[PDB]
């Protein structure tokens, strides 16, 4: 090959240390850090959602890291960890509860019995939701999927408002390149 | 026996979910395991590694635009790209936005991973490996120059978008002369990977790029770069009818001995990816 | 091309003084100052580094590159007659044309005003005064083709009047020799670009 | 040089252990104190501020020590430390968020998402915000800057009340002489 | 498995933000890592030390007043300022403040960094090494004398401000010939640092010095300072019209086995500085 | 990294204050240092 320079690994890490501390150099890290990835989600009272109705859709908005990267990658492995920030005005008794389920199947599809997790506005849920699968990993939007792996269903007391965070556990993604992006919203 | 508490008084605050922006120490598990470790990803994903060690990814070539070169492209201007950047900036950072308006303006872009990944974060210092590369015949000849000037750009701009001013480019104003350098020669190479270290006034660099930024918001863009380098045919390329004439170049990009300071970007409007509609 | 390059001492200026002389030059450095428009009535000032480089005549055979950090040498020289009587401080202020107004060298007292760094000057005694600013720039290292950013001001002032007989002769008077200079420099990059 | 004196070195420790345990002798320490800046902060309802709004403001009133001696000095780096105590006598649910946003950027003209805090009147908020900068340091109140560095934006539920107090984290301060200072306000 | 607990009740108070006042322990971060350590401050401050190691700036020099010297200047009487304080007191914290009036009389002062460090806090304690220095000819000479005595002072009082009172430092009352004193000979020295050391009834001493106080807050003032010196002419100026017939000395102030010990300052309003308006 | 805490859940009561009419464990200081120890009394009763 032929490659030249006009002239480092040091100097790097030096500025780094007199101006930042974090030498960061791994992402594996950045996903286990969470992210917001909705201003007050809402929700139906008294019942039940499959966290997918959301997840899907910020997923497509690459408003956080793992759905950003997620747009840079094909394959995943290991425990998403979700977080629920309680910000509804007026209540009784609240309780808050979170079970299992397929990653798409629907809330009439399937039980509403197992290892779950409960908690009461203590206004937040910090749950981590394991990996259980069935193949080796999943393609990380597979439109074809009969719940191949697992998620997660949350149910509420009352008509309810939400802050919402997500990240990864072992968490980890394959290489591929990167979509376009999107800017300003500049009409006229 | 139930002795008494000579233990102290453990002061406390009722501080939930202390440093979830942080990277590490909780959550509520779901499954039957605590101690539910998995594995070291043997046969799943066949590589050194894809997601840390970014200097892979940043390090990850990739091709931001061509640019074509004819017989009558003059001598030490810029190869030109319409209005758009051979008037090439040096950074990360994202600048050739472009606009899909109907009346609504909305501006998107082409960013390769090593700028995709900054448009994460604030600040950032890196290497800059470019590689260039011509699609040409052997007949196809010609002399050309890669010269790196750092600070600002001659610039034209728009209320919309900025671009480059190739008048500021000619050989009497920018001789490129002492400067730093290449000439390639096409008769003898075809490829230069030319590695551009970090050099500023400043310990690190803004990450903004082009965003919000037009006419008005361009002095963010003249911060978010270190420089600029330009492309000039210093010889006519030489191209009888036998073949085509003319020519076009490529310009890989990835970086080497990167790093980034924050996560928090620098736009007013948080990221968002164009995803196509079903049409206009 | 070449190895080594120009540390050449250069003067800047020369100024004079005689008793009675009441001016900018004079009024030496009210006790307090109240308003912003009987700010410390100062004598004489530099904004470095640039004038050093542009009038120094460094410039030619020092220009064509961008980056540069360095501490600046100078000393100032005197020659004047003894009947004269006072006393200056010459001082520095980084950025002082750009910070909040309360917090320049000027828009404060003689006692916070001494209390910069310096060294002081007695009219007869202190025949050579030297002094070295080190490089106070916050930023890594200073643009020439830009050349706007000076990153400090160089303020002279007075201590006490120009003292001296009742009605003073013309060579009772005081004259003053600036040289300014560097060491600790480093330059690097070339570039077209050129400081107009 | 011609010195003298009319006559200590321990005197004053040891009148110090019989009078003051404290020894201070460093105000490096007395950087990482606190301080209040405001008796009774007020801040709009359901939205956001940029700090500077008020931090500027109390910066040129010298108050408090990280202001105080800034107007003793030219240059400092180190992270900066900040706390809000509620006050408000009113709400539903309240929410208490902070962000990142550079120096003297304006809200606007920045992103509402990233590295964060929230909690919830726990009626208080403890955060410290670091050093990430672009020089090396920082003149203290150069009036000129697109937001070199980092510093607060603040969002709250409602219309609400706060006190304020502010300090560094390793922060510290050139040498400088000293402006004048302002006492009584003995109007006729 | 799940065993029981049979830990201790372990128990606490909701107390939060427990010793903010103090100096030494936590905070909630907003970056990456809460290992935030940033270094040593290489080639960022060429000195020693600026902010700790107070007797660095406490001990930094300042200038206070000057003072002008005529051939006509009574022996032993106080070098006259007006009604304000050569008749110096002796201690840190400020004395000489003045009025911006507009009906309005509010006070400034034109503390020096050994002063301006104090009136943060409540107590001080420290020896002052000033430093007295003639500006001068050689043709000019005299002898002058400068003597201490602690305690109170002959003071003159007004509803706004204090001063001294020259009357009763005559060398009749006080003849300055057993008290520590020093006679400068301007014929064979010119600057002279004069190191007092801390002397009282008060193993620490009140930091108010002036504010507030006027004919009525007096004793405060009387309160706030181990002594005063005085500086008298004891030979007349010696000055032939080949120069001018005055003179003038310069009083430089700093100080050394400095101690303060408590933050909380004496006054009954907050600090806080004369920002010069636009106008009187 | 971000693991999780297989600590136990530490129990308490809210119980402020607890023993003050007792001889022997905390308070709020309001000055700089809390190493704030004085001395022996040397010089002061004798």
């Amino acid at each position: 090959e032929n490659t030249i320079s006009f002239f480092p690994e040091r100097m790097n890490n030096e500025a780094l240390m007199r101006g930042c501390g974090e030498q960061i150099v791994n992402l594996r890290p950045l996903l286990r850090t969470f992210r917001t990835i909705n201003d007050n989600w809402s929700l139906a009272a008294n019942t039940k959602t499959p966290i997918t109705d959301l997840t899907n859709t910020a997923d497509a908005e690459g408003r956080d890291y793992m759905s950003y990267l997620s747009f840079l990658y094909r394959f995943y492995r290991g425990g998403r960890r979700y977080k629920f920030f309680n910000t509804t005005p007026l209540k009784q008794t609240c309780y808050v509860r979170s079970f299992l389920i397929p990653r798409n199947y629907t809330a009439d599809e399937i039980n509403t019995d197992g290892p779950s997790h409960i908690t009461y506005p203590n206004p937040v849920h910090e749950v981590e939701v394991p990996f259980y699968s069935q193949y080796r990993k999943i393609p990380i939007a597979s439109t074809s999927d009969k719940g191949y792996d697992s998620s997660l269903m949350y149910y509420t007391n009352v008509g309810t408002q939400q802050i919402v965070a997500r990240a990864g556990n072992d968490f980890t993604f394959w290489m591929i390149g990167t979509p376009q992006l999107q800017g300003i919203t500049k009409e006229v | 026996s139930k002795p008494r508490n000579q233990n102290q008084v453990m002061p406390y605050q009722n501080v939930p979910g202390w440093g979830y922006s942080l990277y590490k120490d909780m959550s509520v598990p779901l499954a039957y395991d605590p101690n539910n470790e998995l594995g070291d990803l043997r046969d799943v994903f066949p590589s050194a590694v894809d997601e840390m060690a970014i200097g892979y990814v940043c390090g990850n070539p990739a091709i931001k635009h061509v640019l074509t070169w004819s017989t009558t492209d003059v001598v030490q201007n810029p190869i030109s790209n319409g209005d758009d950047w051979g008037v090439i900036p040096v950074g990360m950072p994202c600048y050739s936005k472009t606009i899909r308006a109907v009346t609504s303006k909305t501006e998107v872009m082409d960013p390769a991973p090593c700028e995709y990944v900054a448009n994460l974060f604030s600040y950032w210092r890196a290497t800059m490996c470019y590689r260039i590369t011509v699609v040409k015949t052997a007949f196809h000849t010609g002399r050309l120059e890669i010269f790196f000037e750092p600070g600002s750009i001659p610039t034209v701009r728009t209320a919309d978008n900025l671009g480059p001013d190739q008048t500021q480019l000619n050989g009497t104003i920018a001789p490129s002369d002492n400067n730093y350098k290449y000439i390639l020669d096409l008769t003898n190479d075809t490829e230069v990977t030319i590695k551009v270290p970090y050099v500023s006034n400043k310990m690190f660099m803004k990450t903004v790029g082009i965003y919000g930024a037009h006419d008005e918001d361009n002095w963010n863009f003249d911060e978010s770069f270190t420089g600029f380098l330009c492309i000039r045919p210093i010889t006519k390329l030489m191209a009888p009818d036998t073949v085509s004439q003319k020519v076009s170049i490529v310009v890989w990009k990835w970086a080497e001995d990167v790093v980034v300071v924050e996560p928090k970007p620098l736009t007013s409007g948080p990221t968002q990816v164009y995803n196509p509609p079903a049409v206009a | 091309s070449i190895i080594q390059f120009l540390q050449r001492p250069v003067l800047i200026d020369n100024i004079e003084i005689v008793a009675g002389t009441t001016a900018d030059n004079n009024t030496a450095l009210s006790r307090y100052v109240l308003d912003r428009t009987n700010p410390q009535k100062y004598i004489k000032q530099w904004t470095l580094p640039s004038t050093v480089l542009k009038a120094g005549g460094k410039a030619q055979k020092l220009a064509n590159f961008k980056y540069l950090r360095c501490d600046v040498q100078v000393k100032i020289v005197l020659n004047a007659n003894p009947f004269i009587a006072g006393r200056l401080y010459l001082a520095y202020s980084p950025y002082d044309d750009k910070v909040a107004p309360e917090r320049r060298i000027i828009y404060t007292s003689r006692a916070g005003v001494t209390g910069y760094p310096g060294v002081e000057l007695d009219f007869q005694l202190d025949n050579s005064v030297e002094m070295t600013i080190p490089y106070a720039s916050f930023q890594e290292a200073y643009d020439l083709v830009s050349g706007n950013e000076d990153f400090v001001q160089l303020y002279l002032f007075t201590i006490a009047p120009v003292l001296g007989p009742s009605a003073e002769s013309a060579n009772s008077k005081v004259d003053l020799s600036v040289y300014m200079w560097l060491d600790n420099i480093s330059l690097v990059i070339p570039t077209y670009r050129l400081n107009p």
